[PDB]
């Protein structure tokens, strides 16, 4: 109890707290006592656990041993993750935005199980879920397909005017080696839009690339910059790193 | 090689006893003396150099035995090559039949 | 292979699909120390 | 891609930012393809590992620096960074036998190494393997013949520090060696076995006279020193003798320097008789006080002194008769030999840590680094630590260039002002240090330093030095905007701890012992004088367990007492299940020495054996016991004759009962020869001879496939008995004997196995399993029929060693916890609280559910590999 | 091999101390002397070899 | 798999040491000079005159355009090789 | 198999004095297998 | 040599022959990353150029 | 790009004889500590050197060279020599080269 | 100087020839390589 709390703390942690109470030498003596008591306690439990070894059962606390690879083990990845989260969750203060508990609200909620340790999931799908659960919480909508419908028209990045239905059409229809504007069954007066869908262009992106932005002066220029760039500062976008990252192409 | 190393280590005892016997004076009479005051460090140096020669000899012994063990491993690889080639030629004879 | 069966019977979902169907009762095992299996049962009143 | 863009378009409010910034900020990699799959816990592990690496490299500002100066993060990169090297290090405490090696051991002596050199060839017949063992036994005889000549204790309190010894060999000429005895592992007067260094040969040529050799420590370097006599003849008919002090020392590589020379003889030492020298360090005016002195029944009628600088130049002291009068409890007599300690500071300093701290945001911590006095003044050396952390108000908090305070220049900011008895002297770091600790690292809790290099404070004027040199205060002052001062009181005073004598003796039948405060410690051993008759019969008689039961004489005058104690009572033992047990002389009130401490047991008598020495010059003795209830009464042990064994059986008028022994039997008096000790000073050599040499030869014959001789060498240690239990032929494996008190100060499975020798049992059993599976495979590859039945009987013998395959539980009391719930600080505090309670025997366990905490222990994966290996071999046999 | 090299370098110290001890005379009495005037170059040569 | 995540965390630590990849300018104040104009003796005399002035602290710089003369300094090719090497390793990791 | 199980302690009740015998003291080296029994017993009758 | 070139030689000698977890220790005698963004240089004339 | 921690011009004999001993393949902690302690021994010996006497080259002591003779702290003494180049000595401050 | 250092004294200058680092490394180096290459060893003083 007394020296048990001072075991995970460092010397600078012990000296950091109770500055008026503890001196500089007493903190060092207390640190040495706590570390040696931690060593002797773990030697004591290793001495009681090595008596249950099946090569010594003829010469004889055998409560519970688990298999290698079980989630209950002290050498499991669950135990490593518990050690790691316990040493990690106090590095930044709880006010800070760089704290582990604030930037990831799924780790304190996270359950340790044999299923979580064994089952394989797609890491990309987990990244997608991690972004969806933040974006839908920002917009307040709880539905998923309603959010992709309101994402179908939006222009607020260089990657945003896309339709997941249209990308599904384009991928499935190009996987048949099928070419839309080269049919016998088409309107020849609608070859342009059909070829734009053939190259693969969302209809909102077609409405972007359709605009007569050249020779456009007055307040309509301000309206067009407000529409085609809703969220960015244009003065922040002028640099080359912003134009590389905003449209997701390399700066070279 | 092992007998040579043991001869080269069992020798500093007697080489030390030589320098022990040299410490007594041998010129007697009116002129007195004749001891060899640096004889004991000469004996310890001969012991060190001779133990260095001995441990170099036993290092060469270990090196020869390891070279022979790698030689046997290469013979095992060549043996398994020819022994698989027999089975291959026997299956090839069965295909010819 | 029989321990996997008893484990999947207590914490998994076996017998598939429906359990608990012997006169509104149930018997579930409970192993301990690797060398014993003890039992404990369930019952219910008559709603519905 | 689209969601990653729209995130920082909306959440981060910075669409300029990189996509890799979402992996730096959000700890989930985004540009991964759709085919790379992971488990969920491994993705959380990789995310928190990325978080630790980015906050340990400075890419995450605002981190707690004190949490990063921690043994988890100080050992991050070597051990804790990866899952593999976390598991492989954490298993090294619980399963050392997976990583033990009978070939490579830390602390392995030169004898074992030069035997392993000779067994490293391929052809290991009986002749090679016997000649190597006889050469090893020769070297073992030489290091066991060593009688300790003289010593030097490090510090002044002999409960602490170190003790170097100088041991000579039984040859002609003599080979002087040296050990080191670490008193920091010496509790209750009982050295742990790792508190001793090995012997190590002093390679220089040393030719003393009158057995005058003393080691001495000068700035943590062993110096050896002796007086060499040279027989000469005068120019006339007479003949003189020139005496010469010599002084060698170790170098860093273990070599020994060339000895120096100092002319001694001035008409008096040639006329002395039975004389001896004295050499020791000095904490004031650092030198080596060398002193040779005439002997009588009383010490030192005449003496002559000499100082040795770090320049190693002579400096003739004109008076040591005033000096040695303060030392003479360490100087020898005509019949005693006394190991010396360093000379004391004539004045010792003390500092009162507080009067008034002033402003409490900065702790204002000084630390008195060095402190001496010169011939006329008192010098000091100081460093100064402020806090200098966050929430200095108001804020920006943008940038610092190293209405508000002075964020800029900290010139002349801190200043020490010692007050003398009437005057004062104010120095300042503007007058000292051009090195200027900047407030940037502005990130919180970063503390600073202010070193004062060798502040020589002049001058104590008109002070009685040192009678009433209690001088009033010593004060520093950090003067800045919002900074303060705190002051300290020197408590300096001359001291003299009088006559804490430490000595060497030899009993007339062979043994030696170092006799200090209330204890004796056997230095040498007489096993080498009695192995000589056993070893003629061969290796089989050397490694027999009757050789390990060989006796050894008792050190000096003293008695053995073996005490049987009652099982635990809540009433008469207090609440503590542990106990400690003392003895004294005892003119009552003269203090009593702790000779043993231990944890008494429930439902079982505990038998504790002692050796109570006779130091005090009806030679009485008395024994006590201390419980949580109270302390016990004394029990007399006298003798009427000079017979050593007799110490009257349950002696006079006092009843002879502590209230906790609960027997009519106390005695245990007789058998002067105790058995040989494998926890004493000579422990490592005995453990090597009886365990590590058969382990090395057995693991060396398992390699190169000499199985029928490897089984013989394993049968020197373990041999199966008619009962179900095995028969252990190495004594401390039959009597499980810890010989390493502090194993976790280094990364080695050997020390952990030395703390609990059951891992040596499991190492031996795993080597025998390796042997049996290797013999079975050699018989199996000879694919004929009778040799296959041979293979089956070998694998069935290996399964007989292993036994019943442990069924791994899966239906368990393991709930599926939250990671927040699994990593609570209370969950480790309560764990170590309960184990630290039960280890001291604070009371009984509640009865006994959670001995491991949250995570259950697992089986050894290597042994389970043996199970699956044998099962596969025998399945292929049965088909 | 590395231990043999270190033994073969840690030896000229003591081989030099031998020649140092040889410089003192050892025949005393009426006839005086016996020093080894070439002992120190023999020691430095043994160290070099 | 876990050793591939180990590989990714090591290469990300190396990228953390290097930092931000320096964008090489191409639109520049570099005119296209004549080789007669590029190799004038005055063009090196004035260069070493200005640097020998500022090294002795003869006065302040005018403020600070041409510290290299006519030819601009270049990045270290070995370090840019580390950039491309880490980018290729991490591209193979992400696929 | 009977000798190995009664020499290793897996058969309780064995006569210990019969096990301290030169047939069983030299069991593992010589007498355990047919090959090293025959090859040792022939060494007296055919040393050449 | 003692404070820079000997750890540099040992670190580049352990990078060869692939003893990485000890090479990083020998590089950590000179350079070690700090809690601030700047590195912490443990060789004095690299802290004081 | 062209620096080499192995090969340096002006590299002392101590660094060279340490690099000799670290040139094997098996570099455990024991080899790499024994080599460092032997290096530190040689470093101690060249740092113990007190300068006995010297000789300046030219007559103007602002120019020329200065040879020195330094002895070691052993018995017998090992005399060494340096050279102090005053052509790199401005303001009374020798550069380190 | 009587505390150990040496210096060549010419026209208006002094130049320290030797150093006393070797008399104070001896206490630091007993703790190992980690204490030798620590930056506190590099801050070690030297007499004027």
């Amino acid at each position: 109890v007394t020296l048990a709390d001072f075991m995970p703390m460092s010397l600078a942690e012990i000296r950091s707290q109770n500055t008026g109470r503890l001196s500089r030498e007493e903190a060092q003596l207390l640190h040495r006592a706590a570390q040696k008591e931690k060593q002797n306690n773990i030697l004591y439990t290793a001495r009681m656990l090595t008596r249950a070894n099946p090569l010594l059962k003829k010469e004889m606390r055998a409560e519970k041993f688990v298999a290698p690879g079980a989630v209950s083990s002290m050498f499991s990845p669950a135990g490593y993750l518990t050690e790691l989260y316990r040493e990690a969750r106090g590095l930044h203060p709880k006010d800070s935005d760089r704290n582990l508990d604030k930037r990831r609200q799924d780790l304190a909620k996270l359950v340790l199980s044999q299923d979580n340790l064994d089952n394989e999931i797609s890491a990309l799908s987990l990244a997608n879920e991690q972004l969806e659960t933040a974006l839908m919480a920002q917009t307040g909508k709880t539905d998923k397909n309603k959010y992709y419908e309101t994402l179908a028209t939006s222009r607020r990045s260089g990657v945003t005017p896309y339709n997941a239905p249209f990308e599904g059409i384009h991928n499935a229809l190009a996987q048949r080696n099928f070419v839309l504007p080269d049919n016998i069954l088409s309107n020849p007066a609608k070859f342009a839009i059909l070829a734009a869908y053939d190259a693969g262009i969302s209809p909102k992106l077609y409405n972007i690339l359709t605009e007569d932005t050249e020779s456009l002066t007055g307040s309509d220029l301000e309206n067009s910059l407000k529409r085609n760039f809703p969220k960015v500062k244009i003065k922040d976008l002028m640099t080359l790193d912003a134009l590389a990252n905003y449209y997701e192409l390399p700066a070279d | 090689y092992l007998s040579s190393a043991i001869l080269s280590t069992s020798i500093g005892v007697l080489d030390m006893a030589a320098a022990a016997a040299d410490m007594a004076p041998n010129i007697f009479g009116v002129a007195v003396g004749g001891s060899r005051w640096g004889g004991i460090p000469k004996a310890i140096g001969a012991g060190m150099s001779l133990a260095a020669s001995a441990t170099k000899i036993t290092a060469d012994n270990i090196s020869q035995s390891e070279a022979w063990r790698r030689r046997r491993q290469e013979w095992e690889i060549q043996k398994n090559n020819a022994e698989s080639e027999i089975r291959q030629i026997d299956a090839q004879l069965e295909a010819l039949a | 292979d029989i321990q996997a069966l008893i484990a999947a019977e207590i914490t998994g979902r076996l017998p598939t699909p429906d359990v608990y169907n012997d006169d509104n009762k149930l018997v579930i095992p409970a192993i301990n120390t690797g060398g014993k299996i003890t039992f404990s049962e369930l019952a219910k009143t008559q709603s519905d | 891609e689209a969601l990653s863009g729209e995130y920082r378009s909306l959440v981060m409010n910075n669409p300029v930012a990189d996509r890799d910034d979402i992996w730096r900020n959000l700890l989930v990699d985004g540009k991964v393809s759709a085919e790379i799959t992971t488990t969920l816990l491994a993705d959380a592990i990789a995310g928190i590992q990325l978080y630790i690496n980015r906050t340990i490299a400075g890419d995450e500002p605002g981190a707690d620096s004190d949490a990063l100066e921690r043994q988890f993060f100080k050992d991050w990169d070597a051990c804790n960074k990866r899952y593999s090297t976390w598991a492989g290090v954490s298993q090294l405490v619980y399963y050392p036998e997976n990583f033990v090696d009978p070939t490579l051991r830390t602390g392995q002596t030169g004898m074992m190494n030069t035997m392993l050199e000779q067994l490293s060839q391929s052809e290991l017949n009986k002749d090679t393997l016997e000649n190597g063992f006889r050469q090893y036994l020769t070297a073992f005889e030489q290091v066991a013949d060593l009688k300790v000549v003289s010593g030097y204790h490090d510090t002044v309190n002999i409960n602490q520090g170190n003790t170097w010894f100088i041991g000579t060999s039984q040859t002609e000429p003599k080979k002087y060696y040296w050990r080191k005895a670490d008193h920091s592992k010496c509790q209750n007067g009982r050295f742990a076995a790792n508190a001793w260094s090995d012997w190590k040969e002093i390679t220089c040529a040393v030719n003393p006279y009158g057995d005058m050799v003393r080691p001495v420590i000068f700035h943590s370097r062993l110096y050896l020193l002796w007086i060499e006599k040279q027989v000469q003849k005068d120019n006339t008919g007479k003949d003189t003798a020139s005496f010469t002090l010599k002084l060698t020392h170790v170098k860093y590589d273990g070599s020994w320097a060339s000895p120096f020379s100092y002319d001694i003889t001035e008409k008096n030492i040639s006329g002395w008789k039975k004389t001896g020298l004295y050499c020791a360090a000095s904490q004031e005016d650092n030198s080596l006080l060398i002193a040779w002195y005439q002997i009588e029944k009383e010490t030192q009628p005449n003496s002559f002194g000499l100082h040795i600088q770090p320049d190693m130049s002579c400096k003739k002291e004109p008076n040591i008769a005033g000096i040695l009068a303060t030392v003479t409890h360490q100087l020898d007599t005509e019949t005693t030999v006394r190991v010396n300690t360093l000379l004391n500071r004539i004045s010792s300093f003390e500092f009162t840590l507080e009067k008034q701290e002033g402003n409490k945001e900065i702790d204002l911590v000084i630390s008195h680094g060095d402190y001496t006095v010169k011939t006329e003044n008192s010098i000091s050396a100081l460093i100064l630590n402020p806090t200098a952390y966050i929430n200095i108000t108001p804020y920006k908090l943008f940038s610092d260039i190293p209405i508000a305070q002075v964020k800029t220049i900290s010139s002349d900011d801190i200043s020490m002002e010692i007050e003398l008895n009437s005057t004062k002297f104010e120095t300042i770091t503007g007058s000292d240090v051009g090195l200027r600790p900047p407030l940037y690292p502005t990130v919180s809790r970063e503390t600073l330093a202010f070193p004062f290099g060798k502040l020589s404070i002049t001058i104590p004027a008109g002070a009685d030095i040192n009678n009433l040199d209690c001088t009033i205060k010593v004060r520093f002052k950090n003067t800045d905007v919002l900074a303060a001062t705190t002051t300290y009181k020197l408590v300096i005073k001359k001291t003299d701890p009088v006559q804490k004598v430490i000595s060497l003796y030899t009993t007339p039948d062979g043994a030696q012992y170092m006799e200090w405060d209330g204890y004796r410690t056997r230095l040498n051993t007489l096993f080498t004088r009695q192995l000589i008759e056993r070893a003629n019969n061969g290796i089989d008689a050397i490694l027999s367990p009757e050789t390990q039961y060989l006796p050894e004489p008792k050190p000096g005058q003293g008695t053995y007492v073996t005490l049987i104690l009652k099982p635990y009572d809540k009433n008469t033992h207090g609440t503590n299940r542990a106990f400690t047990i003392y003895y004294s002389n005892d003119a009552t009130g003269s203090g009593k020495f702790p000779v043993y401490s231990g944890s008494l047991s429930v439902t079982d008598n505990t038998e504790v054996k002692l050796f109570i020495p006779l130091i005090k010059p009806q030679d009485t003795l008395y024994l006590n016991a201390t419980y949580q209830k109270e302390a016990t009464k004394q029990i007399l042990l006298f003798r009427t004759d000079n017979n050593p064994e007799g110490w009257t059986l349950d002696k006079s008028v006092n009843n002879g009962t502590f209230a906790g022994l609960a027997e009519n039997g106390v005695t245990g008096l007789l058998q002067s020869g105790e058995p040989m000790d494998f926890s004493g000073a000579n422990a490592l050599y005995f453990w090597e001879l009886f365990y590590y040499t058969p382990m090395m030869v057995a693991t060396r014959l398992l390699q190169e496939q000499n199985f029928t001789e490897a089984n013989r060498w394993l049968s020197y240690i373990w041999q199966p008995a008619a009962s179900g239990a095995g028969d252990w032929r190495v004594r401390p494996l039959k009597e499980d004997t810890s010989w390493n008190a502090d194993p976790l100060d280094s990364v080695d499975p050997d020390a952990v196995a030395q703390n609990d020798p059951m891992h040596y049992k499991v190492s031996t059993l795993m080597k025998l399993l390796d042997l049996l599976i290797a013999r079975g495979d050699k018989a199996y590859r000879m694919q004929e029929r009778d040799t296959l039945n041979e293979a089956k009987m070998w694998y069935m013998q290996a399964l007989g060693l292993l036994g019943d395959k442990p069924v791994s539980i899966f239906s368990n009391g393991w709930e599926n916890p939250s990671l927040s719930n699994a990593a609570d600080k209370t969950q480790a505090k309560q764990f170590h609280d309960e184990i630290s309670r039960i280890r001291s025997g604070g009371l009984l366990p509640d009865v006994a559910n959670t001995l491991t905490g949250l995570f259950r222990p697992q089986q050894n994966e290597k042994l389970l590999g043996y199970w699956q290996m044998l099962e596969m071999r025998l399945f292929n046999l049965r088909n």
